[PDB]
């Protein structure tokens, strides 16, 4: 849903109201033409012959949309055809050269995400993209980016997932741009310094990128005054202690990620209180953290989603047994953390959804050592390549789950689902046999219960 | 049962009640013991324009009269006005909008030396002073806070409702739901509109709503028609009086100014 | 009368007691079932917490029903099993 009200909004159909787009896909899910699906409510989609109906509508019209995503598509289409529409999508095809120059007057959006091979776009693509306002390369193999001083009207452009190592200095030229996405991109190294230029720009977010503020040089996020949401990368303990104070470029922050932290052994949320707005954390490679403080004093902001991973030296974190910072969690990955041996703060964590447990031997269980339910909120989890853990818990009733899915866990002994429980909401079970056979059982009817009602093999 | 003037006025705001406090009375009067003979429930809220003719049908099918179609409206005004004097009547009167005679449409004016009682609901005070109920009013006030927020509640879907209702598990979906119930006022016919325009919020969502609810109204769904409703309060005013009001939004809410 | 009154392919919210029928309640027996494509309707119409959701036919319900709809020879191309074809 965020995504397509991000475009709902550049497109100029919401004025610049994301409750709007909110609205409007309610309104879309409650006469049908749209579905909620998925682990969780984030996500829509189309009936297929309700896409076919959109299709066909969109034929009918006299402003045509060239639409073929998700074709597998080997070669960009015919040039030709790119002359009247108005609308372009080349999403999950496997698009490997995009060579041509096309007539795209007036073309208002383009989408070729997800295509992984595409890396050689031909210079000057976008000389006839003045219109063009939506310009989405998520998750393409792109390292560099024709020039684009002729994208006058672009207001949104997303980056995240590419290879893109420097960002060309014609983007602080457009002058119309109000979102700029290159998250988790791997080969970003370009100083930003420049993004002064861009005072128009609303959301500004660089979380997981590999390069981002490493020293106070570059915090001069204080030009960017329109600015709402950002997410970035923190490198080091006095850049924190920089921005430990009360102002907008403190607060307005929304997630963090943490990667090769240099003096930053310990943290506390406390410290985290000034950024009022942030809501998930993300920790990698951080060689000297042994320890995280959870305190007792709440904040303002919401933690929701975290995700430890490629942690070597943490060791455990602090929570406070009454009140914490975490009771707001949803969503909690743990990964590839081999020295980290105390994850039984979880039990404590009544609005939690989702568990990712990936790889970390340290962990011996998720609950190592009020009448309610330990996991009163839990839909999904997800295990994976533990190779020294035993069990996830103690026994705990959970009625409402929707999906497990274990996958190469030759270790794992038991798991707290049984058929004590009331399930209507337990939608599937994925996992080994070889698993099931390493499984313990509450009762011996298990066996067979708990195989026939929901488990899948991989 | 106990005023002494036989004409009663009930006036409020658009949406407060005032219908539905008829429908509530009539209703109730089937369950009592009481001396009147006759309880007419009279819609004059059709036009401005006073349709005297559908209003002497409901009065004569109500006493039991047959319908004489070519008979002119002055002798049935008559003929009713002596009709209605043989019995015990109550005539509740909706929505009001404009001074009309009782004797022109059939109706007598009830008098002290008369049992018959007549109550009338109108949005303006003015309309129930010049009906001569100056000394009977009554001022239909808003919902309670608390009954309002109940009120909500039943608007809600089961999944939905199961979200806010629950206590002693704390979250801030409660209070987004009554930041929501707030920012209606206390008006049921907000409530109604508001509860139903919501009333499928998944559990995520309630916070932008409410976070948009309390600054503007213009993009949920069902009070494009409400305004509708509510706006002929604004489209009786002269263009004075409509400038006047326009002038008084700028104002800060919920503050009051001198 | 205890009746039962199922209305098809609501549209848009409307009065029960301008057409003639009463809203049931819980003292009488009477009930009242319509269907519409939009949920928002329903929600109008005082059906909130009785409301249930048609879903997709299933995956083998549906392949049947594909079935029933072809001619006999055409069907006979595609019903039989232990043979195999593309
Ligand atoms: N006490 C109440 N509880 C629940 N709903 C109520 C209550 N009072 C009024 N309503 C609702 O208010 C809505 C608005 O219609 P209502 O008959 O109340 O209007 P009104 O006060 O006569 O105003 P006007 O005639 O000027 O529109 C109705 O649909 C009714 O369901």
């Amino acid at each position: 849903k965020e995504q397509l009200i991000g475009y709902w909004l550049a497109e100029g159909l919401l004025l610049n109201d994301s409750e709007k787009g909110y609205q409007i896909i309610r309104s879309l899910v409650s006469a049908c033409l749209l579905q909620v699906s998925g682990s969780m409510s984030s996500k829509v989609k189309m009936h297929h012959v309700i896409r076919q109906l959109g299709l066909w509508l969109v034929n009918k019209s006299d402003t045509k949309f060239l639409v073929q995503p998700g074709m597998a598509l080997d070669n960009a289409p015919s040039a030709e055809e790119w002359n009247e529409a108005t609308r372009i999508s080349i999403m999950s095809n496997n698009i490997t050269e995009l060579s041509f120059s096309p007539k795209c007057k007036n073309v208002t959006t383009l989408l070729m995400q997800n295509n992984p091979n595409l890396n050689k776009m031909s210079y000057g693509f976008f000389r006839t993209m003045s219109s063009l306002k939506v310009l989405d390369l998520s998750h393409t193999a792109i390292t560099s980016l024709p020039e684009c001083d002729a994208l006058v009207a672009l207001e949104h452009l997303n980056l995240s997932h590419t290879h893109i190592m420097r960002l060309p200095e014609r983007l602080w030229l457009l002058k119309e741009l109000r979102h700029l996405d290159l998250s988790v991109t791997v080969a970003f190294e370009d100083t930003m310094n420049n993004c002064s230029k861009l005072h128009k720009l609303k959301v500004l977010n660089l979380f997981r990128s590999h390069y981002g503020i490493r020293d106070v040089d570059n915090l001069n996020l204080d030009s960017l005054k329109e600015l709402l949401f950002l997410g970035i990368t923190i490198y080091a303990e006095d850049v924190l202690k920089k921005l430990n104070m009360p102002r907008p470029l403190a607060k307005s922050t929304h997630r963090l990620n943490l990667k090769y932290c240099a003096e930053m052994q310990s943290i506390k949320i406390s410290d985290l209180s000034h950024m009022e707005h942030l809501e998930e954390l993300y920790v990698e490679s951080c060689y000297d953290l042994n320890t995280v403080v959870a305190d007792a004093e709440l904040t303002t902001s919401q933690l929701q989603f975290l995700t430890l991973s490629v942690l070597p030296s943490l060791e455990s974190v602090l929570v406070a047994p009454m009140s914490h910072n975490f009771q707001y969690i949803r969503k909690l990955i743990i990964s590839h953390c081999p020295k980290l041996s105390n994850i039984t703060w979880v039990r404590r964590l009544q609005l939690l959804e989702r568990l990712v447990i990936s790889h970390c031997d340290g962990v011996l269980e998720i609950v190592e050592d009020t009448g309610q339910s330990d996991f009163p909120k839990l839909r999904l989890i997800v295990l994976t390549g533990l190779k020294k853990l035993r069990s996830i818990c103690k026994a705990r009733e959970f009625p409402c789950l929707e999906t497990l899915r274990v996958e190469d866990c030759p270790n794992l002994r038991s798991i707290p689902l049984s058929c004590t429980h009331n399930y209507w909401k337990l939608k599937q079970i994925c996992g080994s046999v070889e698993w099931w056979e390493k499984l313990q059982w509450e009762n011996r009817k298990e066996v067979a219960c708990l195989d026939s009602k929901y488990f899948i093999p991989i | 049962e106990k005023g002494d003037s036989n004409i009663i006025g009930v006036w409020g705001q658009g949406g407060v009640g005032k219908t539905t406090l008829l429908h509530v009375f009539n209703n109730d009067l089937e369950k009592k013991a009481h001396d009147y003979q006759v309880v007419i429930f009279i819609e004059v809220s059709n036009s401005e324009a006073l349709n005297t003719v559908e209003i002497q049908q409901t009065i004569s099918e109500r006493l039991n009269l047959p319908w004489n179609d070519a008979e002119p409206i002055a002798k049935r005004a008559r003929f009713l006005i002596k009709a209605l004097g043989r019995k015990r009547f109550v005539i509740l009167l909706d929505d009001v909008r404009k001074k009309f005679c009782l004797e022109d449409v059939g109706i007598p004016t009830p008098d002290i030396n008369s049992q018959s009682k007549l109550i009338l609901t109108s949005r303006y005070r003015e309309v129930c002073f010049q009906m001569n109920a100056q000394r009977s009013l009554i001022e239909m006030q808003i919902l309670g806070n608390d009954a309002s927020w109940e009120l909500f509640l039943s608007k809600l879907s089961t999944e939905t409702s199961a979200a806010v209702e629950p206590l002693g598990s704390q979250s801030a979906t409660r209070e987004h739901a009554m930041k929501i119930a707030q920012s209606c006022g206390g008006l049921p016919l907000a409530l109604n509109v508001i509860g139903t325009a919501v009333a499928g919020l998944e559990e995520g969502e309630w916070q932008s709503a409410a976070d948009a609810i309390a600054t503007n109204m213009d993009n949920i769904d069902g009070v494009d028609e409400m305004f509708g409703r509510l706006k002929y309060s604004f489209d009786r005013l002269t263009p004075t009086q409509q400038q006047c009001f326009l002038y008084c939004t700028l104002f800060p809410e919920y503050g009051s100014i001198s």
